[PDB]
C-alpha cells in the first residue's frame, strides 16, 4: 500500500531516489535483484474457492439442518426398532427421502448462488506483452512481467504503457486515460508538474493505457499490483461478497419458520416426557414435527420463480448473469449512473449551429434518418459547403451499406462529428470533396488552433479560388472583419461582435465544445488560375474573412435516457449522476436527461443570479448541488451523508474510482438498496460494492461486464424500468407464493399433536405429508409468480429494507392461524367421517391408538361391538390417511384461490385470466387420483382406495374459507387504515 | 395499546369459538346420517377374522408343565375369558333362552330397529368343552403336554356365516357334515415336518361337532343384543413333542368366510406351541 506520490520532483530528484540514469538505465545485476525483491510486473490473481466446498456449503444452508437432524433421528429410531426386532421399516423410506430432498435443495442453492469469477482475465486484453527499455544504454526488447521499477522505458505511438512511469523526454505524446476516466478524448502528456492529483499532473504514464501517438521516455515508478489499475482491480476483486436483499429476506423467513419448528418441538417433546412416552414414540412425534414444520420445496420454488423471471426478461435482450438479481432492482432506491457510455452515447455530435444571430437546434438521435433546421435559409449554402470541403476525416472501407451513424471513420473525433453531419445532411459528400479540386495545402500544426484549406469551385459561373477555415472561434473572429447574414456581408458591426460574443458564452454555457468558421473567395483578379500556393501561409491572405457560421458538439444522451429517468424518478428512485468528465459537461448532461430538472437550480447558479458571493446564499434554497473530485477528497464521512440527505439532485464530477466506491459505500450508509450503471473499466469497483450492477452490452468494457450482474445487450436503458417492475411484481407473488406455502403446514402438524394429546389413531403419516410438500403444492407455487399486477406497481414508493420484510409477522400469524386452522378443522371432520361410517365413533377414539396400534390384540371392540382385527385397523387408519391428505388438497385449491390477491377480490381480478393457477389444479387432481387408484390399489405407503363421497366431505370447508377471505378482504378494501388493514393486510 | 390488545383478543376469541362451532356443527350432521344400530358400512370386517383366546403375545406359546408360573400367564387369560361363560352367570331368563343342544338354522330375532326392544341371547354352557372347561379339570388342560386353546370368530353385526356345501370335496370324509347348521373348522399342521410331530388332534364343540353352530347368529349389536356369547371350539392336542417349536394353523371353511395373505387373521391361525421338559 504506496501512496507517496512524487510527480513533484525534477529528473534529478528522481534520478537518486530510483537509482538509475537516462543515458545508462539500470544495470543487469540491479535489475535482476529488483525482480527478487519487488516482484513481477504482473497483477496478481485473487484466491478463489473452489467450486466443490461452494457446492458443499449449500447442504447447510436453508432448512438443511432440520432435515438432517431429522434423517439421523429416523436412523435411530430404526435401529432402535431393529434391536427389538421390527422389520416394519417406513424409516428408511423416510431417511432416504429427507436426504434426497437435502441434496435436490442444495442443488437448487447452488444453481442459484452467484457466479464467483474474477475481473482480471478481463484485463489481458490490455496488459502489455513486452516493453522497449533499455539496460546499460542498450535498447532491447522485454517482457512487460520482467520490467520493474527504476528503469528506463521508452514509449512509442500505438502500444500500451508498460507500467506507471514518470515521463522525463516527451515529444507529443497523448495518452487514452479511458481506463481511470472513462472518457476516450486523448489527453496530451508533458514532462512538467501541471496538477497536484497524480490522475490530472499530465507528466505520468499509466500501466495499460495506450498512447495514441508520438515517443516518451519516462522513470517507471510503480509496477504490478501496486499501479493505479493494479489498486483499481484489486478492488474490483476484493470487496462485493455480501448477501442480496433477496438473501436475506430468505434467511430472514427461514429463520422464523426453523424458530417456530424448534420452539414446538422443544415443547411438546417435553410434554410427550411429562406423558409417559417410550423414547421412541417421543422422536418418532419429533421426526414428524420436523417435517411438517419444514417448507422443502419452497426454496427450490423460489429459484423456479427467479429462473422464470431471468428467462423472460433476457428475452428482452437483459442477461442475467446473477439469478438473485431480477428482484433488487425494484427494491433499488437509488441509481448512481456513468455517464459517458450509459447516459450518453459515447459519440461526439453536433447540437446547436449558430448563424444569421440566431441558433438552430440539430437532432442527435442514434437512428436519425434526416435534419430539418430551417435549411431553406440563406447562408446555409455556404455552410453546407465550408463544412463539407475544410474536413480530413475519412470513412472506413467496406460500408456500403452500413448505418451512417456506425459507420468507422478515422479521424480526430470533430472532424468525424462534422464528417457525419455532412454524410447525414448531404448524403454524398466524396463526390462533392472531389469535383472541388484541393489545393495540397492544410496547415494543422498545434499552436496554432485552426485549419485551412484552398479548394476551387467546380461551378462554371463562379470559378474563383476558395479558402475554407475553420478553427477556434476567437482566432476566427480576429481574422474576420465581416459577417455574412442571409446572403450579403455586413461590417463588423459592434452589435455583430456583441451577438457572436454572447452566443459563444451560451453555447460553452450548454457545455458544449463551439468551432468557428469562415470563408474568403479569392477574385481571379489578384489570384490567377495558375497561381502557385505555399504551405508557408505567406503567398495567400489569411486575414480580412467573412464569418458564416459556428457549430458546438454535445456528445448527446441516448433517446431513450431522458424518458427512462423520467420514469425512474416517478417510481420514487433517486438518481444519482456519478462521473469522471468535467463538472460543465455533467451538469449539461444532467440538465438535458432530467437528472436535474429545468426549474431546479444549483448554489453557483443562486450565487450568479443575485450577484452575491458563494457563502452568502444559505444552501436551503438550492435544490441541486454539483460536487467535483476535490471537494470529495476533503470530505468528512458526516459531511457526505448530509449531502447526500439533503439535496434531492446530485452530480459528481471528476471521480476517480475509490471516489465512485465512495459515493456508493456512502449511499448505501443509509440503508438505501443502490444500483450502479456503468461500462467502464473505472466502474468495476462500484459495480461489485453496489447491490446490483448493470452494464452496457454493445457499449461495454470486458471488466464491467464481468463485474455487473445484469447486462443490457442492446444498450437500452429503458430496461431499468421494466426491471423495476419485475422486481416489485417478484416481491409481491413471492409474498402469496409464502403464504401459500406455509399455509399447508398447520393441517400436516395438527395430526400429529392431536395424536400425541389425545391418543387418537394417526390421522395421518409422515411420507403423506410429504407427498404434499413435494407434490401437489410446487406448481400452485410456480402458478402465483404469474399472478398480474394488482395495482399501479410503478407509482409506489420503493420498499424500506429494514422496515418492510418479505415475511412479516401478519403473513406468518395469518398463514398458521387464520388459515391453516380452518384447514385442519375440515381434514379432521373428513377424518372423523371415514372413522365413524365404519364402525368407530369419535368419542370412542379418545387414548385408543395404544390398543389401536397393538400386534397382539386382534378383537378390538368398536362403538357396535364388532371385533376388528390388526390388519383391518390399519387399513382404515391409512384410509383415513388417505382422506385426510385428499381434504388437506381441496382446502388447498380454496386456499390458492384466495392466495390469488392479496387486497383485490377474485371478481375483479379475474379466475381464469391466469391458465398456470387451473394447471396446478389439474396436476393436483391427477397427482391425487393416482395416489388413491394406483398406488392404493396395493396398499403401500399408506394409501388405499377412496369412496366417492369421501372426496367432498371437506368441500364446504373450502368454500368457508373462500368465503370467510372475501370477507377480510373486502373489509379492508373498504376501510383503509381502520386496524383491519393495520392487523388483517398481509 | 392495552386497547389494541382487547380488541385483538377479542377478534380471536370470536373468531376460534365460530370456527369451533362450524366444526362441533359438521360433526353433528355428519352424525346425524349414522345410525345407532347398525354400521353404515362394513368393508373392513365384512369376512370375520378367526381368534384365540390365550391371547398370546408373539403368536407363540412357550410354556413349562412343572412351573406354575410357566403357564400361570395362560390359565389366568382362559379363566377371565371363560368366567362369563360359566352357567351361574346366565341363569335369568328375561335375557337368556335356553337353546336346543342340536344345531339348528340361524335365528332372525326380528330386525335392526328401535321397536320389539332388547333381544334374546342362546345360552352357551361350558359343558360343551369337553376337559377345557375347568369345571373338574385344574389347569384348563396345562398338565403335562395337555394344551388346549378355545377358538372364536370375531363379531359382526348381520352376518350369517354359510357353510360349504358338501358337493366339492372338501377334505377327507369327517363321518358327520351337518353343513347347513355347522360352520367347519379344522386345525393342520402349516407344512410337511410339522404334522409329523403335532399329534392328535381333538375337537370340543357344541353338540360334539367340530365348528360353531349356527344358531347364534347373526349378531345384532351390543344394544339390541347385549350380553351375547359367542359360540366356541376347544381344540386339545394332548400329544405333542417336548421342546420342540411346532407352528399350527387353525382354518374355518365357508362359502362366505374369505381368506387373505395380507391379512394372517382373517379366518386363520399361525399359532406357535412350544413345550419345555
Ligand atoms: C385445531 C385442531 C383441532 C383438532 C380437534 C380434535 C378434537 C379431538 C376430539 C374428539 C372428540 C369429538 C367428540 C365429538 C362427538 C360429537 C359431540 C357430542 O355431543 O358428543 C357427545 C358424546 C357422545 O357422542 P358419540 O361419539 O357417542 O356419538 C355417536 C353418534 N351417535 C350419537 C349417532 C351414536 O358423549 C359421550 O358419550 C362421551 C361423554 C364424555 C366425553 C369426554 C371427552 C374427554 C376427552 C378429552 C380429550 C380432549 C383433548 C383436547 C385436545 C385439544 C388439543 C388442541
Ligand atoms: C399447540 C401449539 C400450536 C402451534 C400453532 C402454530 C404456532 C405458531 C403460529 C404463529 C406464530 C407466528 C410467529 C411469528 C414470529 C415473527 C418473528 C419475527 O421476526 O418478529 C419480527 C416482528 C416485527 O414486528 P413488526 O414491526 O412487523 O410489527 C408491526 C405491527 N404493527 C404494524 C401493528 C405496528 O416482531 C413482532 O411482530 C412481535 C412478535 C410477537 C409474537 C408473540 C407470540 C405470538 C405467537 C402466538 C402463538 C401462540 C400459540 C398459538 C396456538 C394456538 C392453538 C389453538
Ligand atoms: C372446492 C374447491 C374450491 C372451491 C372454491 C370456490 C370459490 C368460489 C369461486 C367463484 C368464482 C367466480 C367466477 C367469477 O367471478 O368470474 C369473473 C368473471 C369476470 O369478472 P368481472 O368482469 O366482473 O370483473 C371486472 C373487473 N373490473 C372490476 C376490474 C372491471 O365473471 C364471470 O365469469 C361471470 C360471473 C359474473 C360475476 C358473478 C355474478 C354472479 C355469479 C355468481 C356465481 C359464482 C359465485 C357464487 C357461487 C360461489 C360458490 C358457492
Ligand atoms: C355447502 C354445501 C354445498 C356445496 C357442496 C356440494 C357438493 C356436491 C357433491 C355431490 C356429490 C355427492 C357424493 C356422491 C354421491 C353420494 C355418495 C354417497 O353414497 O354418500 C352418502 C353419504 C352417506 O352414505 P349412506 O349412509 O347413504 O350409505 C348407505 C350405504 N348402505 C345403504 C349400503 C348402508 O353421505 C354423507 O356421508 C354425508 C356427509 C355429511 C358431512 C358433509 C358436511 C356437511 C356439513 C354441512
Ligand atoms: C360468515 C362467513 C364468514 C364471515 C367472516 C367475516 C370476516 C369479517 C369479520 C369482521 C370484520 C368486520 C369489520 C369490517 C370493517 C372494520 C372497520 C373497523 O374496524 O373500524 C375501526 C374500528 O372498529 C372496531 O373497533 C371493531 C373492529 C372490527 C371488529 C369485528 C367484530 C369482531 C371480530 C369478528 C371476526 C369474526 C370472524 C369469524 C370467522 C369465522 C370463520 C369463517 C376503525 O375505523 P376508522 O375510525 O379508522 O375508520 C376509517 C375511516 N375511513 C374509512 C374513512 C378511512
Ligand atoms: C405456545 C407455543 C407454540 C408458542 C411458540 C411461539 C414461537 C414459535 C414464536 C413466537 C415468537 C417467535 C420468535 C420471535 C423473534 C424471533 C427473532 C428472529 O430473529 C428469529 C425468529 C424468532 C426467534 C421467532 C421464532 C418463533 C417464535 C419463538
Ligand atoms: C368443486 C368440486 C367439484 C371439487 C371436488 C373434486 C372432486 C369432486 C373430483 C376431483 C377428483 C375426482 C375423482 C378422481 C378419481 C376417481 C376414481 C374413479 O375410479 C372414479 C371417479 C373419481 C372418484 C373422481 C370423482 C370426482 C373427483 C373426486
Ligand atoms: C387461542 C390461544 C390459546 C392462542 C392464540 C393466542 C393469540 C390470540 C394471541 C397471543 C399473542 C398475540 C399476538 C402478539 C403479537 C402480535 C404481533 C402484532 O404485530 C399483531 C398482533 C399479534 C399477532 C398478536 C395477535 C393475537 C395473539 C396471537
Ligand atoms: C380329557 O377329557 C377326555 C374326554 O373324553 C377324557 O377322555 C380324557 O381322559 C381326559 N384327559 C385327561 C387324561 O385328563
Ligand atoms: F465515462 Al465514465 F465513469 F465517466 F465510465
Ligand atoms: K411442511
Ligand atoms: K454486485
Ligand atoms: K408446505
Ligand atoms: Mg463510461
Amino acid at each position: 500500500g504506496m501512496d507517496l506520490d512524487d510527480h513533484r520532483l525534477s529528473n534529478t530528484e528522481l534520478e537518486q531516489k530510483y537509482g538509475t540514469n537516462i543515458i545508462q538505465g539500470l544495470s543487469s545485476v540491479r535489475a535482476t535483484e529488483l525482480l527478487a525483491r519487488d516482484g513481477p510486473n504482473t497483477l496478481t490473481p485473487p484466491k478463489q474457492t473452489p467450486e466443490i466446498i461452494k457446492f458443499l456449503k449449500q447442504m447447510v444452508g436453508g432448512f438443511s439442518i432440520l432435515l438432517w437432524i431429522g434423517a439421523a433421528l429416523c436412523w435411530i429410531a430404526f435401529v432402535i426398532q431393529y434391536v427389538n426386532n421390527s422389520a416394519s421399516l417406513d424409516n428408511v423410506y423416510l431417511g432416504a427421502i429427507l436426504v434426497l430432498v437435502v441434496i435436490l435443495t442444495g442443488i437448487f442453492a447452488y444453481y442459484q448462488e452467484a457466479k464467483s469469477t474474477n475481473i482480471m482475465a478481463s484485463f489481458s486484453k490490455m496488459i502489455p506483452q513486452q516493453a522497449l527499455v533499455i539496460r546499460d544504454a542498450e535498447k532491447k526488447v522485454i517482457s512487460a512481467e520482467q520490467l520493474v521499477v527504476g528503469d528506463v522505458v521508452e514509449i512509442k505511438g500505438g502500444d500500451q504503457i508498460p507500467a506507471d512511469i514518470r515521463l522525463v523526454f516527451s515529444q507529443g505524446c497523448k495518452v487514452d486515460n479511458s481506463s481511470l476516466t472513462g472518457e476516450s478524448e486523448p489527453q496530451a502528456r508533458s514532462t512538467e508538474f501541471t496538477h497536484e492529483n497524480p490522475l490530472e499532473t499530465k507528466n505520468i504514464g499509466f500501466y495499460s493505457t495506450t498512447c495514441l501517438e508520438g515517443t516518451a521516455t519516462g522513470i517507471v515508478i510503480n509496477t504490478g499490483d501496486r499501479t493505479i489499475i493494479g489498486r483499481i482491480a484489486s478492488l474490483a476483486s476484493g470487496v462485493g461478497s455480501e448477501k442480496t436483499p433477496i438473501a436475506i429476506e430468505i434467511e430472514h423467513f427461514v429463520h422464523i419458520v426453523a424458530g417456530v419448528a424448534v420452539s414446538i418441538d422443544i415443547i411438546f417433546f417435553i410434554t410427550a416426557v411429562c406423558m409417559k412416552y417410550y423414547v421412541l414414540d417421543a422422536i418418532i412425534f419429533l421426526i414428524s414435527i420436523i417435517v411438517a414444520n419444514v417448507p422443502e420445496g419452497l426454496l427450490a420454488t423460489v429459484t423456479v420463480t427467479l429462473s422464470l423471471t431471468a428467462k423472460r426478461m433476457a428475452k428482452k435482450n437483459c442477461l442475467v448473469k446473477n439469478l438473485e438479481a431480477v428482484e433488487t432492482l425494484g427494491s433499488t432506491s437509488i441509481i448512481c449512473s456513468d455517464k459517458t457510455g450509459t447516459l450518453t452515447q459515447n459519440r461526439m455530435t453536433v447540437a446547436h449551429l449558430w448563424f444569421d444571430n440566431q441558433i438552430f437546434v440539430a437532432d442527435t438521435s442514434e437512428n436519425q434518418t434526416k435534419q430539418a433546421f430551417d435549411q431553406s435559409s440563406g447562408t446555409w449554402a455556404s455552410l453546407s459547403k465550408i463544412i463539407t470541403l475544410c474536413n480530413r476525416a475519412e470513412f472506413r472501407p467496406g460500408q456500403e451499406s452500413v448505418p451512417i451513424m456506425k459507420r468507422t471513420v478515422v479521424g480526430d473525433a470533430s472532424e468525424t462529428a462534422l464528417l457525419k453531419f455532412s454524410e447525414v445532411i448531404l448524403g454524398d459528400v466524396m463526390g462533392i470533396r472531389k469535383r472541388n479540386h484541393k489545393v495540397a495545402e492544410i496547415p494543422f500544426n498545434s499552436t496554432n488552433k485552426f485549419q485551412l484549406s484552398i479548394h476551387e469551385t467546380e461551378d462554371p459561373n463562379n470559378k474563383r479560388f476558395l479558402v475554407v477555415m475553420k478553427g477556434a472561434p476567437e482566432r476566427i473572429l480576429e481574422k474576420c472583419s465581416t459577417i455574412m447574414i442571409n446572403g450579403q456581408e455586413q461590417p463588423l458591426d459592434k452589435s455583430s461582435a456583441d451577438s457572436f460574443h454572447t452566443a459563444y458564452m451560451e453555447l460553452g454555457g450548454l457545455g458544449e465544445r463551439v468551432l468557428g468558421f469562415c470563408h474568403l473567395y479569392l477574385p481571379a483578379e489578384q489570384f490567377p488560375q495558375s497561381y502557385i500556393f505555399d504551405v508557408d501561409s505567406v503567398n495567400f491572405p489569411t486575414s480580412n474573412f467573412c464569418f458564416v457560421g459556428l457549430l458546438s458538439m454535445i456528445d448527446p444522451p441516448r433517446s431513450t435516457v431522458p424518458d427512462a429517468v423520467s420514469k425512474c424518478r416517478s417510481a420514487g428512485i433517486k438518481v444519482i449522476m456519478v462521473t469522471g468528465d468535467h463538472p460543465i459537461t455533467a451538469k449539461a448532461i444532467a440538465k438535458s436527461v432530467g437528472i436535474i430538472s429545468a426549474n431546479n437550480e444549483t448554489v453557483e447558479d443562486i450565487a450568479k443570479r443575485r450577484n452575491i458571493a458563494v457563502e452568502q446564499v444559505n444552501k436551503r434554497e438550492a435544490k441541486a448541488a454539483v460536487v467535483t473530485g476535490m471537494e470529495l477528497k476533503d470530505m468528512t464521512p458526516e459531511q457526505l451523508d448530509e449531502l447526500l440527505t439533503n439535496y434531492q439532485e446530485i452530480v459528481f464530477a471528476r471521480t476517480s474510482p475509490q471516489q465512485k466506491l465512495i459515493i456508493v459505500e456512502g449511499c448505501q450508509r443509509q440503508d438505501a438498496i443502490v444500483a450502479v450503471t456503468g461500462d467502464g473499466v473505472n466502474d468495476s469497483p462500484a459495480l461489485k460494492k453496489a447491490d446490483i450492477g448493470i452494464a452496457m452490452g454493445i457499449a461495454g468494457s470486458d471488466a464491467a461486464k464481468n463485474a455487473a450482474d445484469m447486462v443490457l445487450l442492446d444498450d437500452n436503458f429503458a430496461s431499468i424500468v421494466t426491471g423495476v417492475e419485475e422486481g416489485r411484481l417478484i416481491f409481491d407473488n413471492l409474498k402469496k407464493t409464502i403464504a401459500y406455502t406455509l399455509t399447508s403446514n398447520i393441517p400436516e402438524l395438527c395430526p400429529f399433536l392431536i395424536y400425541i394429546v389425545a391418543g387418537l389413531p394417526l390421522p395421518i403419516g409422515t411420507i403423506t405429508i410429504l407427498f404434499i410438500d413435494l407434490g401437489t403444492d410446487i406448481i400452485p407455487s410456480i402458478a402465483l409468480a404469474y399472478e398480474k399486477a394488482e395495482s399501479d406497481i410503478m407509482n409506489r414508493k420503493p420498499r424500506h429494507k429494514k422496515k418492510d420484510r418479505l415475511v412479516n409477522t401478519q403473513l406468518a400469524i395469518y398463514s398458521y392461524l387464520h388459515i391453516g386452522l380452518m384447514q385442519a378443522l375440515g381434514g379432521f371432520l373428513v377424518y372423523f367421517t371415514v372413522y365413524a361410517q365404519q364402525g368407530f365413533w369419535p368419542t370412542s377414539l379418545i387414548n385408543l391408538r395404544v390398543a389401536w396400534e397393538t400386534d397382539d390384540i386382534n378383537d378390538l371392540e368398536d362403538s357396535y361391538g364388532q371385533e376388528w382385527t390388526r390388519y383391518q385397523r390399519k387399513y382404515l387408519e391409512w384410509t383415513g390417511s388417505t382422506a385426510f391428505f385428499v381434504a388437506i388438497m381441496i382446502q388447498q385449491w380454496a386456499d390458492l384461490i384466495i392466495c390469488k390477491t392479496r387486497r383485490n377480490s377474485i371478481f375483479q381480478q379475474g379466475l381464469f385470466r391466469n391458465k398456470v393457477i387451473w394447471v396446478g389444479i389439474a396436476s393436483q387432481v391427477i397427482v391425487a387420483l393416482i395416489l388413491s387408484y394406483g398406488l392404493g390399489s396395493v396398499p403401500a405407503l399408506s394409501f388405499t382406495m377412496l369412496r366417492v363421497q369421501y372426496w367432498f366431505v371437506a368441500v364446504p370447508h373450502a368454500i368457508l374459507i373462500w368465503v370467510y377471505d372475501e370477507m377480510r378482504k373486502l373489509f379492508i378494501r373498504l376501510y383503509p387504515g381502520s386496524w383491519w388493514d393495520k392487523n388483517m393486510y398481509y | 395499546t392495552g386497547g389494541s390488545w382487547f380488541k385483538i383478543l377479542l377478534f380471536y376469541v370470536i373468531f376460534y369459538g365460530c370456527l369451533a362451532g362450524i366444526f362441533i356443527g359438521t360433526i353433528q350432521v355428519m352424525l346425524l346420517t349414522i345410525s345407532e344400530l347398525k354400521p353404515t358400512y362394513q368393508d373392513r370386517v365384512a369376512p370375520p377374522g378367526l381368534t384365540q383366546i390365550p391371547q398370546i403375545q408373539k403368536t407363540e406359546i412357550s410354556f413349562r408343565p412343572n412351573d406354575p408360573k410357566s403357564y400361570e400367564a395362560y390359565v389366568l387369560n382362559i379363566i377371565r375369558f371363560l368366567e362369563k361363560y360359566k352357567d351361574s352367570a346366565q341363569k335369568d331368563d328375561m335375557i337368556f333362552e335356553d337353546c336346543g343342544s342340536m344345531p339348528s338354522e340361524p335365528k332372525e330375532r326380528g330386525e335392526f330397529n328401535h321397536e320389539r326392544g332388547e333381544r334374546k341371547v342362546c345360552r352357551f354352557k361350558l359343558d360343551w368343552l369337553g376337559n377345557c372347561s375347568g369345571l373338574n379339570d385344574e389347569s384348563y388342560g396345562y398338565k403335562e403336554g395337555k394344551p388346549c386353546i378355545i377358538i372364536k370368530l370375531n363379531r359382526v353385526l348381520g352376518f350369517k356365516p354359510k357353510p360349504p356345501k358338501n358337493e366339492s370335496l372338501e377334505t377327507y370324509p369327517l363321518t358327520m357334515k351337518y353343513n347347513p347348521n355347522v360352520l367347519p373348522v379344522q386345525c393342520t399342521g402349516k407344512r410337511d415336518e410339522d404334522k409329523d410331530k403335532v399329534g392328535n388332534i381333538e375337537y370340543f364343540g357344541m353338540g360334539g361337532f367340530y365348528g360353531f353352530p349356527l344358531q347364534y347368529y347373526p349378531y345384532y349389536g351390543k344394544l339390541l343384543q347385549p350380553k351375547y356369547l359367542q359360540p366356541l371350539l376347544a381344540v386339545q392336542f394332548t400329544n405333542l413333542t417336548l421342546d420342540t417349536e411346532i407352528r399350527i394353523e387353525c382354518k374355518a371353511y365357508g362359502e362366505n368366510i374369505g381368506y387373505s395373505e395380507k391379512d394372517r387373521f382373517q379366518g386363520r391361525f399361525d399359532v406357535k406351541i412350544e413345550v419345555k421338559s
